[PDB]
């Protein structure tokens, strides 16, 4: 199944735009993803993912 | 004013002023408070030194 | 750079890579059927008129 | 007035971009000087090729071959030194609109349009000085100063043709200072041998189809007053190579803890410089040569076994 | 012989760096929840709680 | 010699505004061509400095 995300304004942290075949194109785009590790206990941790 | 690819029309250069104020005002208050010296003259320049 | 000489549309390109000005050879873009152009495909819209 | 009162940011075109012609690259000089953008690592870039064997063909004595000495094939190595450049810190005036990003009065907005021309000037001047030094070190220099005024109509160029020999057809560019050009015009405008007319006194060639490219580079000017010397050099195809390392850099600071905001700007870049058929003597010279170090002879070893394979000839006129 | 030639030694930049010496994977969860790692922003330099003795 | 000023960027010089008498003296010099630079037809050239009027 395809999954639609939602990325906050503060999470998008890099985007590069150039001409590919002479048109405004987006080449690079890096954003932040945040997860909570499934340990055995009940504590909460913030494991972080970069795409 | 040279025969160069970057030659800018004298008229457009003068218009850049009004263009800059229009962009400065549109974008909001923070840039206006960054160009304070431009928009709000200091009440006493002797103190401004 | 957009140029119009003898009723023909010509075009160039200057690129700046670390303090250098490049230039491309003059080209004349053509319509689908051909026959080149007779005007510059650039329009300057404004508050008063184009 | 906008001076020290700053009424209109409106940038100005007569910012005095430069004062010397610097468009002498690639097609401008028919590929005599090459300005490509190809970065490389380290402070050197050497390429090894096979050397020309001297005694490849020998006489034979079929009646008694007797003994024949053995011979080995070598591998000469060229060079391409990497030259570093930079910009001194520039105190950005407080009237500059650096914070604004609408193509306004940013710190680099004015220094960039000056620095493009200045970088072109640096590359051109360093290339010309290095070419002169290399050609002098290789023995391809001809000095015409004791023959009257010093510069002839085109007999001086014929001397360089003599120096370069039968392959001289490959020389097609004459980079020269303005004063030799105007002396050439004056000699044309009063011709001892009548070979000109009024319509053809302003020809830029040298009676062989080689255009004369004019620049006011300080590399081509030596001495002053009576000791004034002008170095005009004829270049072959790809004689002087200048490869950019696409390593531009910049930074902007402010007057932190200062009575006035002394905003500053520095820029640093580099390029590879290699003349055809010569190798920079890095052991004799330095790792990052100075303009004087490049101009100094004995820092340029001739690699090719023939002058004709090396590209360029230096002519000196007073 | 090889003396006439010029030898050019290969080189590379692995763009990798040695990470660490000791083991730190045990820091949470791995040790049966003995040592726990949280993510809490705490003001000041202290945090006090009570339980009515 | 005037073109010697401006150095390499001297081609951009375009026009020589002058009094009539210098032009007439230039005509007289052109007619008295000890140097072999003119014929009868091309002796009344107004533009003289390398295409500069």
């Amino acid at each position: 199944r395809p999954y639609i995300k939602f990325i906050a304004a503060e999470d998008i942290l890099n985007w590069r735009e150039r001409w590919v075949n002479g048109a405004k194109r987006t080449t690079l785009l890096v954003f932040r993803e945040e997860s909570d590790a499934d340990d055995d206990g009940y504590q909460i941790y913030k494991e972080e993912v970069w795409r | 004013d040279s025969n160069n690819i970057k030659y800018v029309r004298e008229d457009a250069k003068k218009m850049h002023k009004l263009w800059a104020h229009i962009r400065m005002a549109m974008e909001g208050s923070r840039a206006i408070k960054d160009n304070a010296k431009e928009f709000v003259p200091h009440p006493d320049n002797t103190k401004a030194t | 750079e957009l140029r119009l000489v003898d009723g023909t549309y010509w075009q160039r390109t200057w690129r700046e890579n670390d303090g250098q000005l490049y230039v491309d050879d003059w080209i004349s873009p053509t319509k689908a059927d051909g026959s080149q152009f007779d005007e510059i495909p650039f329009v300057i819209f404004g508050s008063k008129n184009n | 007035s906008d001076l020290q009162v700053f009424n209109d940011w409106a940038y100005k075109t007569m910012s005095e971009v430069l004062d010397q012609q610097v468009e002498l690259f690639n097609g401008a000089t028919r590929g005599a000087i090459i300005l490509r953008s190809a970065g490389n690592t380290g402070d050197l870039s050497e390429a090894a090729f096979w050397a020309k064997i001297q005694g490849l063909v020998r006489p034979r004595d079929p009646y008694s071959n007797a003994d024949v000495a053995a011979k080995d094939l070598r591998q000469l190595v060229d060079n391409t030194i990497k030259v570093a450049s930079g910009t001194p810190p520039i105190n950005i005036p407080p009237s500059m609109l650096r914070w604004i990003q609408k193509n306004p009065q940013e710190a680099g907005a004015v220094i960039g349009q000056q620095l493009a021309g200045d970088t072109m000037q640096d590359m051109l001047n360093n290339g010309l000085a290095a070419g002169k030094a290399a050609f002098t070190a290789g023995g391809a220099v001809h000095d015409i100063s004791a023959a009257g005024t010093g510069l002839m109509t085109q007999r001086a160029f014929n001397a360089a043709q003599r120096i370069f020999g039968d392959r001289s057809t490959d020389i097609q560019v004459w980079v020269s200072h303005s004063s030799p050009l105007f002396d050439l015009y004056d000699n044309a405008l009063a011709n001892a041998e009548q070979l000109y007319v009024f319509g053809t006194v302003n020809v830029r060639a040298d009676a062989f189809g080689r255009p004369i490219i004019i620049t006011d580079s300080p590399a081509l000017v030596s001495g002053a007053a009576e000791t004034l010397r002008h170095s005009t050099l004829g270049l072959t195809t790809g004689a002087i190579l200048i490869e950019q390392n696409q390593d531009f850099d910049s930074t902007v600071v402010d007057g932190t803890g200062k009575q006035n905001i002394t905003r500053q700007y520095q820029a640093e870049w580099s390029y590879n410089l290699g003349v055809n058929g010569y190798a920079y003597d890095i052991a004799t010279g330095g790792k990052a040569p100075n303009p004087t170090a490049l101009a100094t002879a004995a820092n340029w070893d001739k690699i090719s076994t023939s002058i004709k394979d090396t590209g360029g000839v230096v002519l000196v006129t007073k | 012989a090889l003396s006439d030639l010029q030898v050019f030694n290969d080189w590379a930049y692995k763009t990798m760096s040695e990470v660490l010496d000791q083991q730190v994977e045990l820091f949470n969860g791995a040790t049966r929840g003995a040592i726990i790692l949280r993510s809490a922003g705490n003001t000041g330099d202290l945090s006090e709680a009570a339980f009515w003795a």
